């Protein structure tokens, strides 16, 4: 009982880290870096459009 | 002949007129990219100063 705890303890700060990073990556990849110049930033894409 | 000829001359001749404003992008878009970089290098020479 005792050593149940101390995974359950740190079960809902590994989900946060993981949720916290999952999300970031999805963030960068829609940076849409107007440096690209190649249509993998959407905004250079309308800007070729 | 006659008739049906034309209509496939005009139908072709937009299509050249459309391809020609792609190639025109590419020539514009690199140039506008060509000045990003020169200007970097002017912000680490003006640095250098
Ligand atoms: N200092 C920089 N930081 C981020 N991106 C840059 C930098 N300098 C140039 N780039 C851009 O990064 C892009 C990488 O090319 P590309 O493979 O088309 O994009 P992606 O990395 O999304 O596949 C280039 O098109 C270029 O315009």
């Amino acid at each position: 009982e005792r050593k149940y705890l101390e995974l359950k303890s740190q079960k809902n700060l590994y989900l946060a880290r993981l949720k916290s990073a999952i999300a970031a990556q999805k963030i960068e990849e829609i940076a849409g870096n107007l440096d690209n110049a190649s249509a993998s930033s959407l905004f250079e894409r309308i800007e070729t459009k | 002949l006659l008739e049906r000829l034309l209509g496939e001359m005009e139908l072709e001749l937009i299509e050249l007129r459309r391809a020609l404003a792609q190639t025109i992008a590419t020539f514009k878009s690199t140039e506008r990219q060509r000045d990003a970089q020169q200007l970097i290098a002017q912000r680490w020479y003006e640095k250098a100063q």
